[PDB]
């Protein structure tokens, strides 16, 4: 499971691997949940626990949106996720989980990207990744805050080409989604 | 409620995956009309001297004092909790606290936690029944002694005490003997050093706390 | 995304204090304040964030009840008791408290172990992963009763010398605290 | 050996203005059982040297055999064996320390701690310590085991530095050694009341006192 | 006549063992949203890797009081433990303060803890679901 | 035992004689090879004429003895002076019901008008055995033969005192965890008598 | 299983000057909490104006110094009493240390002297023989306290070249005094050996705890 | 001690008296709790008036005793009757030089016209001690006091026999690994005497 | 408990034509130390039942307390609990076996081996065995511990099948059990020379002999 | 390390992969997994670094010595038996090391190709097929093998196996070196 995220001047681009499930032959995006109409969550980690956690978070955020008739901010959503993740492992052995939260804050009119690790450490980032043995050299060299959506997609494509060179053909590909002022879209053709 | 067990599994997991969890001479001497407690004043975080003037003599009550070794946070917390209980009991009974009462409270509290609270104490005091000196172990066992030593420098201090102790000691003789034991611990043990703190509790008088008695 | 560890240094001046922390240049700073009391935490980042949130909670409630800001000594006692509550599951942190009492005007610094044992220092406190090399640099550089400019220069030089001896995007945040004015400075190396 | 079985506890020694004093108790303990009373742990090697050994008793007897062989080989075939060709404390200690380090390096150590005390031919005092690891050191006061934690702080009161040696008479040093032995008998569970002492003086030679007992013991403060 | 608490482990488990948070859709399964535990806490994880002292601390006071009741029964008769338990039950039942968790004065008088402090007192010990008065009303009344 | 806990390496004796019972012990507490207390009182009073000595974990035995003394005060307020058998039964119940967590062994010596002095022993595990005389502790193993050769029923007070003194002197001689003074309590119809003997006395026996 | 190693807890410092070298060490020998001796030298004159120190496990250091001195004796015997240079001694010590590659000496070694041009030279050795020439090297406990003190007052890049021997001695004494104040294993004395064209000179200074 | 081996759990005594020496032992060999040999002769002869008893590993002590008997036969062929000290020295050398691989303890009793009866003991480890009397084995721990209270120098033959019988009977009574019959060898100038005592005799002491 | 401390060795029992016989030695040993001698390990429960227990002595005393409690509960408001409503060996064994298995399933066993012997009210013999695991079985001869390896071969030569029971008199069975006890004293290191014996007969009713000693011991051949 | 061997009507085809030892960026053009034992006998090996190359070179030296001494070439069967003996002798007094060997030869006296496989314990098996390393190819080989295949058909089958294997390799599978042993000797296939 590999997840990637890049924040460009007016958008957030999240990429997730398609499917790897033990030794089961499947044909068939199971690693993303839409928390809010302008907030998307990508997760990667241990099978079973991670999906339970993501669905729990989604149910809570939908309950909040229904109760208040209002959309929670990406920062508040990230804080709630961090609190819940820290609380879940307070009385049990920790499980592998890594989360990227990407949103578009309407009040500030800005894209936002956050990364939360398995212990509950939240970091606001311009770019982030998990699951790859790095790619941070290319991101460090070829990233600017004022990049457009097309330039961010080009950087993501270069990163994906780098990834798909030491991976087997069993690596089917990557699904790309974009969060911006109009909501959440899936990059189908590209 | 009480001391928490949250993040125990998480801390064990971090320890298994290479995450380092971050991390004294005391004597008590009875004399003919009271008791003295003395201690060194060096505080070290490992081999590094954190503080050259550290107060290790702690007050359970105005005329009941104690010093400790082992886990410092546990020692301080247990001493303060028993001091609160002693003060409340004294207010309830309208009487001066007894050293035996503090001994019972400390013993039962330490036995309840089955040795997981690492508090090793010397407790001296004077109450309307007389003067008392006690040693208290972490697992909940207590003992009575005419002269006691504690800490990493306790063997040198015990040698000095065994050399120069008598049944009938004046206040000055006891103060000198306790100071000499602490000085032996200071000179001959790497964990002890700097100055000496003394507290003298005499029957019928206020407790006299002499910080930096010998520098 | 890796922000664990770090270094925090606190020093006392004439009628002022200095508290400084390392930074990664380029939003995660390890120094927080709750009025005129400053707290710097090193170690596990999740525990740092959790402790900051808990202490903001408790100091806000304290000010609502007392109708006055909390003093450095009372905050030190609060931090000690909070750390001791998690006796068997402790946070992996080293905290340092600095400030100036509003009434007496005396400066105050202190450090803590992971279960709340208090180390009240009169000269300086060093917290961090190594705490042996920067400790020696601070010991060689520190002098008592310095003026705020002298104290700022001393603590900044200690941080720079620590940075040079074992990087690329290293930065520092320094706070010079007086009874009436607090100055926040950045060091870009 | 690989683990001691029958053991002796402690040897304590001090320098004074004209010589050295050494002492050790007579007990071989079998675990917690005080099995053997009457074990001499001070070995005089010539008329100018005494060796005190603590630890494994079988290894101690082996060391005694080595010392006897050394003495016998000194006289083979020098007619001046009693003359200026006699063994010096430094020779004996150098041999013993070499043996201890070599056997440590062989992973077959002699589980002992050894103090060599004596007077050189020019009147100088010699006092040295070597253990099963081959660690050697010297000091105006020396002790092994529990004595190193209890008897040493007492004796360092009398002789605290090298300038205190000329100011210390034999009477004061012997009194200090006897008091330290009494303290050890008070606070050591593997100790014995009976002990032996040896004085080596550059004028009067070797005085070896046996069957010395701890006396004047305060037990009356029962209640 | 126990001193250390004994028989603390569970001899059996089930998915509906916690009757408070049972799901309405599937009554034999628990409701994970209303548990508000973090969403990834199976019950089986609570059966392993515990601190060996947690059970001793949790049940210490109850064990001491049970020993005291047994002593009263042996020395005084059945009536003395009967009356002590009756008094404690009456005090505990007629207290319902959903906005506070502090124990009553009368309970501490009966427990002989009028002037005694423990870490439970010092450390008495946000959410979207089940942090309201009505949940406590339902739990208290068995609705 | 628990790691780092304090153990009780004692020498305990209790002998029944014509007029009552005598309970004796040494006074050494150790922490391995270091003597942490030269003079400890090992004779524990549980009631006016019911005394005991303890072995095993020191903390556990102290807690058990305190609970038993509380129990005997409660019994006394209701029915009066308890028998030695009742105290032995309470000790046995406490030791047996907690034997999976506490290490404890007790020797109980008592006097009462009905039974005229009795000795009970509760070894590790919690079983109870009523005996004419009992020995326990690390040093006791060295005097099993001697006592078996020198005990008679209905001895006088002086004979019993001498027998206990000799046996405990041998136990002190051979065991490294047994120490300086010998303390004894004599329980008869007259009252409670305390005796102490010093090393210079018994080491010359 | 028998553990053949130990730790004795010393502190040593070597400094190379313009035309002199200095090797100093604390004189306290301890066993992990107790003071074995308050005066036990660890810096030794080895002949041909070479000073050596092996800090750590004391038995290993004594063995290494003994072997080196015997080898120097045979070197004088076999080469017409030729003076052994400092670099040749460094190579000999490297071979002596690496000869125990699979059962190493538990020591840190520093040697000091003068090179063939008459300038001061100091060599530092890792426990299995890796060595290099350095201007200044602090070893043992409290090295992290001694090096910053020296760097605060000397520009190794007043420049060290123009310093005199007395100034270096004073600076070493000051650094050791500070370390003694801050460290529990440092104290009881300091001994300094100075190597110049006239030979080896010894200085002793009392430290705290007497 | 290698797993599955045979250990010498026994009760061994050797006492010097006015006319010579006596060596006594029990006759029980046990594997665990099963008595593998109810009747065992533990008194091993290495020379006409030099006997021994063994403890520890049975195989190791048997090999050592065979080598010692061979050595003493060579010595006798060269120089005549050896002293007990020589046999003790050979035993000590064998036990000490191999102590890292063999577990052996020996009690040696001997008589000669020069030294007139002697006892040596070599406990585990290889050290040698010369004593007026010696006890060894698992059952000896229970008679350390009794022997220390009942031994006199220069006792007659009958007094020594009674002392050894009483002490070994107590050791048999208290030690599980000991039992059966008591065997004794009397070594004097008049020759070698063999004695055996049955349970129906010594159990009534 | 988790490990036995003070223990007894073995109990041996056999059926004969008109009753049962059960025997056990009087000793409580502390490791290899033969510490306690006067220990009674045969407990008569009523006039027609004897329970023999080997193993941990503290658990044996706990079981004795349970048996006394059962006897007292049987007589609670029961005027007929002397002849008609008295306890039976099958009742006692069923209760004890239930206790043993329940405490095995609790991972807190009673470290004992138990033999129940007696005669039912209809004249049938009863002889059954239960151990710390809850394993129960019956046979015309039963033994625990070392006896199970040595006494059973001697006893099965007298009563080999169910049809050998009517041919065995009380004298023959008692002699066989005495010989087995002597052999055990010969070859068991944790055994004692003193033992208790109990005969339960449907006619005489009960005979509890104490202070029996192993006699006629062959030790003379040790001269050789 | 992956080694494949296919015996056909007239020859033996051996395919081997490159090394890529441990995080070392190496650009080179050579075969380090193959030693020519004799003009008509080739050996491929896969296993632990260091030990396998030492063993292969020792075997090659012994066989070259035999060829020089007798002025004659051993048959593939004798070569394989000698290799098995030496492999079983190497681990006689040491912990076994991972090694797998394919020996492909052309018996001139019998005029026929032969292929043998020897595992790490010393088990020698004569086979028409063979593979070691990545663990399906057996099923495909069983489905598409005939004893009378020509060289071209064998090469096509090997290409099919390589194409099947490449879809599971982590895209670092460089050019597999393929060699052919037949009556004309040993040659390397460019493709």
């Amino acid at each position: 499971d590999i997840i990637l995220g890049i924040r460009v001047q007016d958008s957030v681009i999240l990429a997730s691997s398609k499917a790897v499930t033990r030794g089961i032959s499947v044909l068939k995006d199971d690693k993303t949940r839409q928390l809010s109409p302008h907030t998307l969550m990508s997760f990667a980690g241990e099978a079973g626990d991670t999906v339970q956690f993501a669905e729990y978070i989604q149910a809570n955020i939908q309950l909040y949106s229904i109760r208040e008739d209002y959309e929670l901010s990406p920062q508040a959503v990230s804080s709630f996720v961090r609190q819940e993740l820290a609380k879940s492992i307070r009385s049990r052995r920790p499980y592998q989980v890594n989360v990227l939260i990407g949103g578009y804050d309407k009040k500030k009119n800005k894209p936002e990207l956050y990364q939360i690790d398995y212990l509950g450490t939240k970091v606001e980032l311009p770019y982030g990744a998990h699951g790859y043995s790095y790619t941070f050299f290319l991101l460090d060299h070829h990233y600017r805050p004022d990049m457009t959506t097309e330039e961010g997609l080009d950087l993501l494509k270069l990163c994906v080409q780098e990834l798909e060179k030491r991976m087997p053909m069993d690596f089917k590909g990557v699904i790309v989604k974009i969060v911006d002022k109009d909501g959440i879209r899936q990059v189908d053709d590209f | 409620a009480g001391l928490s067990f949250d993040n125990y599994q998480r801390n064990n997991f971090l320890a298994e995956n290479s995450h380092t969890q971050p991390k004294t001479t005391i004597v008590g001497v009875k004399f003919n009309n009271g008791v003295v407690i003395a201690a060194d004043t060096r505080s070290t975080q490992g081999p590094i001297v954190a503080d050259k003037n550290c107060a290790k003599l702690h007050r359970i009550s105005p005329k009941i004092w104690c010093a400790g070794a082992g886990t410092a946070a546990d020692t301080e917390a247990v001493t303060q909790l028993i001091g609160s209980n002693i003060e409340l009991h004294s207010l309830y009974t309208s009487r001066e606290p007894r050293v035996v009462s503090a001994l019972q409270m400390l013993k039962q509290h330490l036995f309840k936690y089955q040795g997981h609270i690492g508090a090793y104490l010397i407790v001296a005091g004077v109450d309307p029944t007389g003067s008392h000196l006690f040693s208290i172990h972490a697992h909940g066992s207590t003992d009575v002694g005419y002269y006691l030593s504690l800490g990493s420098g306790s063997l040198a201090a015990m040698a000095v005490l065994e050399s120069h102790w008598k049944q009938d000691l004046t206040k000055e003789e006891a103060i000198k003997l306790a100071s000499d034991a602490i000085q032996a611990g200071i000179w001959n043990d790497l964990g002890s050093g700097s100055n000496v703190d003394v507290c003298v509790m005499e029957i019928g008088k206020d407790a006299e706390y002499l910080r930096n008695y010998t520098p | 995304s890796s922000i664990n560890g770090g270094i925090v240094v606190a020093m006392t001046g004439k009628d002022c204090v200095a508290i400084a922390c390392d930074l990664r240049l380029g939003k995660f700073e390890k120094i927080f304040h709750y009025g005129h009391v400053f707290l710097g935490i090193t170690g596990l980042a999740t525990d740092v964030t959790t402790l900051n949130e808990m202490f903001r909670y408790k100091t806000n409630l304290y000010k609502l009840k007392e109708e006055r800001a909390i003093e450095p000594e009372t905050f030190t006692q609060l931090v000690s008791s909070s750390l001791y509550e998690r006796r068997f599951g402790p946070y992996f942190v080293g905290p340092v408290v600095a400030g100036i009492n509003s009434k007496s005007g005396k400066p105050f610094i202190a450090g803590f172990d992971l279960i709340g044992c208090i180390d009240e220092a009169k000269d300086f406190i060093v917290s961090g992963t190594a705490s042996d090399q920067l400790f020696g640099m601070c010991e060689s550089l520190y002098e008592p009763n310095l003026e705020p400019e002298d104290l700022f220069e001393t603590i900044s030089q200690a941080l720079l010398n620590a940075a040079d001896r074992d990087l690329s995007g290293w930065g520092a945040v320094v706070y010079i605290i007086k009874k009436d004015e607090v100055v926040k400075r950045y060091l870009k190396m | 050996t690989q683990q001691p079985i029958v053991t002796g506890t402690s040897v304590i020694s001090m320098k004074y203005d004209n010589g050295v004093i050494i002492a050790a108790d007579n007990l071989g303990s079998y675990g917690s059982l005080l099995r053997f009373n009457g074990v001499e742990r001070l070995i005089p090697v010539g008329d100018n040297t005494v060796v005190g050994i603590s630890g494994d008793i079988s290894d101690m007897q082996h060391i005694e055999r080595l010392l006897k062989d050394l003495v016998t080989e000194n006289a083979y075939d020098n007619p001046l064996a009693d003359a200026e060709e006699a063994l010096e404390p430094s020779y004996i200690f150098e041999y013993l320390a070499t043996v201890m380090y070599q056997r440590r390096s062989k992973m077959n150590p002699l589980w002992n701690a050894i103090i060599v005390a004596g007077v050189q031919s020019n009147g100088d005092q010699f006092l040295r310590y070597v253990n099963l690891l081959g660690v050697t050191y010297s000091s105006p006061t020396l002790a092994t085991g529990f004595g190193a934690h209890m008897a040493n702080p007492l004796l360092r009161k009398v002789v605290d530095r090298e300038s205190d040696i000329p100011k210390t008479t034999v009477q004061v040093a012997e009194e200090a050694i006897v008091n330290a032995m009494r303290v050890l008998y008070y606070r050591d569970a593997r100790s014995s009341r009976n002990f032996s002492l040896a004085i080596i003086d550059k004028n009067t030679g070797l005085t070896f006192k046996k069957n010395l007992q701890v006396e004047n013991m305060k037990w009356d403060f029962a209640k | 006549m126990n001193i250390v608490p004994q028989d603390t482990f569970k001899s059996q488990v089930s998915t509906d063992q916690d009757k408070s948070v049972l799901s309405s859709a599937v009554p034999s399964l628990p409701d994970t949203l209303r548990q508000q535990e973090g969403g990834a806490v199976p019950l089986s994880t609570q059966l392993n890797d515990r601190h060996p002292l947690e059970s001793t601390l949790k049940n210490w006071e109850t064990t001491q009081r049970q020993r005291q009741m047994e002593q009263y029964r042996q020395i005084f008769g059945i009536a003395e433990p009967m009356k002590r338990t009756m008094e404690m039950e009456i005090v505990n039942r007629t207290d319902f303060n959903p906005l506070s968790t502090n124990g009553s004065i009368h309970r501490d008088i009966l427990l002989n803890k009028e002037c005694s402090i423990d870490w439970e007192d010092v450390y008495p010990g946000s959410t979207m679901v089940g942090d309201d008065v009505h949940s406590k009303i339902e739990k208290q009344l068995g609705i | 035992l628990k790691k780092g806990e304090v153990s009780l390496g004692t020498s305990i004796m209790a002998v029944t004689f014509k007029d009552g019972v005598i309970l004796g012990a040494d006074s050494r507490t150790t922490t391995g090879a270091y003597i942490a207390n030269r003079v400890t009182d090992k004779l524990t009073r549980v009631h006016d004429k019911i005394w005991c000595c303890r072995s095993g974990s020191a903390a556990d035995t102290q807690a058990i003895a305190d609970i038993v003394q509380y129990h005997l005060e409660l019994y006394t307020s209701q029915y009066g002076t308890p028998s030695t058998e009742t105290a032995a039964s309470v000790f046995k119940e406490l030791c047996y019901e907690n034997k999976d967590n506490l290490t404890a062994g007790i020797i109980v010596a008592g006097y009462d008008d009905k039974n005229k002095g009795e000795v009970y022993t509760i070894p590790l595990g919690g079983s109870v055995h009523k005996l004419p005389y009992a020995i326990a502790g690390s040093g006791s193993t060295f005097i099993y033969g001697y006592c078996d050769k020198n005990f008679r029923e209905n001895m006088s007070k002086e004979e019993t005192v001498d027998f206990i003194k000799h046996s405990l002197s041998q136990a002190i001689k051979w065991d490294g965890s047994s120490g300086g003074v010998i303390r004894m309590v004599v329980l008869t119809a007259a009252g409670v008598e305390r005796l102490i003997f010093y090393p210079d006395e018994y080491e010359q026996l | 299983q028998f553990n053949p190693y130990g730790d004795n807890g010393g502190t040593i410092l070597g400094i190379a000057g313009e035309d002199f070298a200095v090797l100093a060490g604390d004189t306290r020998n301890i066993t992990d909490y107790s003071i074995n001796s308050r005066y036990e030298p660890k810096v030794f004159d080895c002949g041909d104006n070479i000073v050596m120190s092996a800090n750590g496990f004391a038995a290993d250091g004594d063995a290494l110094v003994k072997r080196f001195k015997n080898s120097v004796k045979w070197y004088h015997f076999d080469h017409n009493d030729k003076k052994l240079s400092i670099n040749s001694a460094a190579r000999n010590i490297q071979h002596l240390l690496y000869g125990k590659r699979f059962f190493p000496y538990y020591v840190h070694t520093i040697i000091a002297g003068l090179d063939e041009d008459g300038k001061g030279a100091v060599y530092s050795f890792d426990p299995v023989g890796s060595y290099e020439r350095e201007q200044c090297r602090a070893g043992g406990a409290a090295a992290s306290l001694i090096m910053p003190f020296l760097d605060n007052q000397v520009n190794f890049k007043k420049p060290l070249k123009y310093l005199s021997v007395e100034e270096v001695i004073k600076l070493v004494r000051d650094s050791f005094t500070s370390a003694t104040e801050r460290h529990i294993q440092v104290g009881d004395g300091l001994e300094i050996l100075i190597v110049t064209k006239d030979g080896v000179r010894k200085e002793f200074y009392e430290l705290k705890r007497d």
